[PDB]
Order: structure tokens, then sequence, then C-alpha cells
């Protein structure tokens, strides 16, 4: 199946994806498309936050379902 | 005149989140009179959410030490780090999920209050088709780079994309990759609407994030009108209440909050505005709003020498358009008044 990302600069990009994948795998898929390192990346669902060692399944998000990109301003 | 929070070490994030949840008059009433249950989840948090949302209204000192608040935080897995720096939208999704999560009560006071429904439609151009859903969220993302205002981030949010090449769509009734253009648009809009503008981009040459100081604006009565799926496909002007400025680099920095008084209706009629920061709470003149929160170049007179100012907002926050009384549990407002007595 593949997802929607919106990503840093607001691009729309596609993933293709199986449900089965872990959460590092899309970080790991994300640097391969628009380059980020996996480690500075939070991807936010519908609200809740994805967190690294859960399913993509355990998030209940299927195909057309978006992924938001952010870093961290974290001060 | 109001009551500040202390720094453990690095909570700059925890207190501008608290403040600004304190400061919702529709959210502090809900932490108040939230009825605590045996298996709820994060009893614990709620339990000490209170006490801290007591002793910010009714105390007569300058600070509450939120470490209690803070002993039994728990993010993602592990124990809250007092020492960690962390980043203020993250820790306000955080607080957002776990009181959603306390009781259905309180779910349905949150998703009302701070959750919101876009409605991302896609139509295909090489076929008959069209997959338009829906998405939930709670605060919204704005382009800042290459941005002069919030006007200009929510025209791009809310913009016509092509999905083509690389990032073919796959209409799932066709079995093949298509020509499609999808747009996002607002469905629901929350009652206190959040703004993220992240002021970041990741620099590909040297591998770093590097943080964005351009000058980006924002209104203080905001219309979100053409962003409606109303217009596109009650009310939505609002009031800005508070922002979230973030003062630093992209290594680590510090924060602070211009919070709206909108409780007392002499100060919210004349828009008396109050910075929050960390155990300290000044007046604040709603002139300066533009050179603390919106970015730029300022001047100086070094010895005239022009740099870029590092500090700006990282987060907005609204009401919605449309004399408060608190129902506060009378046990706790003895703790208070105990305390007070000495001073
Ligand atoms: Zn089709």
């Amino acid at each position: 199946m593949q997802i929607f990302v919106k990503t840093l600069t607001g691009k729309t990009i596609t993933l293709e994806v199986e449900p089965s994948d872990t959460i590092e795998n899309v970080k790991a898929k994300i640097q391969d498309k628009e380059g980020i390192p996996p480690d500075q990346q939070r991807l936010i669902f519908a609200g809740k936050q994805l967190e690294d060692g859960r399913t993509l399944s355990d998030y209940n998000i299927q195909k057309e379902s978006t992924l938001h990109l952010v870093l961290r301003l974290r001060g | 005149r109001f009551v500040g929070l202390t720094n453990l070490g690095a909570t700059c994030y925890l207190a501008s989140t608290i403040q600004q949840l304190y400061m919702i008059p529709e959210a502090r009433q809900a932490v108040f009179t939230a009825k605590y249950s045996e298996d709820m989840k994060h009893k614990t948090t709620l339990l000490e959410l209170q006490k801290m949302f007591t002793y910010l209204m009714e105390s007569e000192c300058k600070a509450y030490n939120p470490r209690p608040f803070c002993k039994t935080y728990t993010m993602d897995k592990q124990p809250l780090n007092t020492g960690e720096q962390k980043d203020m939208t993250e820790f306000f999704t955080d607080l957002i999920t776990k009181i959603e999560e306390m009781s259905p009560e309180l779910k349905n006071t949150v998703k009302s209050l701070f959750g919101g429904v876009i409605t991302n439609n896609v139509v295909s151009l090489d076929c008959e088709h069209v997959s338009q859903t829906a998405e939930e969220f709670y605060t919204v993302r704005c382009q800042v780079a290459d941005m002069k205002n919030i006007y200009e981030s929510l025209d791009e949010v809310t913009i016509k994309d092509t999905l083509e090449g690389d990032n073919m769509y796959t209409c799932s009734h066709c079995g093949k990759k298509v020509r499609a253009e999808k747009r996002a648009c607002f469905k629901k809009l929350p009652r206190i609407l959040s703004f993220n503008t992240m002021r970041y981009t990741f620099n590909m040459v040297t591998m770093m994030k590097e943080k964005v100081n351009t000058h980006f604006s924002f209104p203080l009565r905001l219309d979100m009108t053409p962003y409606t799926e109303d217009f596109l496909m009650e009310s939505y002007e609002y009031d800005l209440i508070g922002v979230t400025v973030h003062t630093g680099t992209a290594d680590g920095g510090h924060y602070y909050s211009f919070i709206r008084d909108i409780v007392n209706p002499h100060a919210y009629k004349n828009n008396k505005w109050y910075l929050f920061n960390d155990a300290e709470v000044k007046p604040f003149d709603s002139a300066q709003l533009a050179s603390e929160c919106f970015g730029g170049e300022m001047t100086t007179k070094t010895y005239d020498f022009s740099f870029e100012k590092t500090h700006s907002a990282y987060m907005l926050f609204y009401k919605r358009m449309e004399e408060y009384k608190f129902d506060v549990s009378s046990e706790l407002l003895e703790w208070i008044w105990h305390d007070n007595m000495q001073f």
C-alpha cells in the first residue's frame, strides 16, 4: 500500500510501505526519498506521534493515510 | 499578580505549555471538574495537574515548583527527564493526548476544544475516479521559509498539488498509477486553533538542521474562511490569545510565552498581555508583539550593525469567536489557603 507524506517543505510525497513495517523502517524509507536522517525525524499521523519500536499497523494507518514529517525545534 | 512555574533545569517547554492550557478557561475548568476514576489512565498526572492548576490560580506565591508533576510524568515510555530540552509542540501533543485518554468526558472536551478535521481530496486526470478522505488534527504546521505571513502559509497548506511522476497516485479502483491533483482543506476547525510555524530547514550540504529566522507575521484577528471546505470544494474569525516564542539556534534554546488574559473581562476588553517566562510573569505591551515574535533583522547601535533575530514565534494560539466561575475541589482550596497565610 502507499501512504502520503507531507515533508519538511510541505511537499506531498508517496511511500510504498506494508503495514507490518516498523516506524524505523519508515524513517529509513523516508531517508531514501527526501534524504533526512531517521533519528532527527518525528512522524505525526492524525494527531498521534508515531514512536520508534511499534508497527505501522499498531496505529491503524492504511492507504491514503498521511504522515507528517517534522524536526525538533527542541528548545 | 500571576503565578509562574519554576524551571527544574530544562522545563522551558513545560512551563509554556501548562500556562497556555491554564489560561484557556474551558480547559482550566475541564481539568478542575475532571472526575477521578480507578482504572483511568494517567490518574497521577490528572491529579498532579489539578493541584498545579489550583496553585496557579489561588496561591499568593510567585511560582509553583512543578516537580511533583514532573516526577510522575511519563513521556514515550520512560519517566520525564527534567534536564532534557524538548520541543514545546511535542510536549503539547503529549499532554493533550494523555488528557484525552483519561476519561471519555475529557476526550470529548479535548477533541472539541483542540481537535479539528482536514478533508483532503484526490481527483484523477486520466481517470473517472475520486478519493476524498478525512484527517484528524490538533496542530496545523505552517511553512515559514519563503513565506511572509500565515495567510501565505495557509494558502500553501490548502494548495492544489499535482501528484505526478515519482509521486503518482495508484488509483485503487484501477491498479495503475495516475496523474492526480490533491488538495487539503479544513472541515471542522477547533475552538482553540493552534499553529506550528516550523522555523527550521534541514541543510542538504551540511547535513544539519538550520533554524529559520526570516520575518513572518500573523494577524491579531484571523479570518479562516478561505480554507474551509464550505469555500473550496459557525464562525471562522479567530482572536490571537497566545504566542510561544523560541529564542536561540537549532542546537537548543529557551522558551517563553506571551499569553492574552481572556478571563478578567476588563483585562480582556483592554487587550492586556503578559509575558510568561518560567518563574517570572510580567505585563507585556502588545505594541511590541511584532518585534518580539515576527523575526527579521534588528539593527542596534553597536559601539551600527544589523544581525538576524534568533527569537521568534514557534507556536500560535487562537480562540474562535462567538467573568468565569471555576468550581475547584474545596479540599484543594483549604490546602492553598493554609500555605497562603504565611504570605
Ligand atoms: Zn482510476
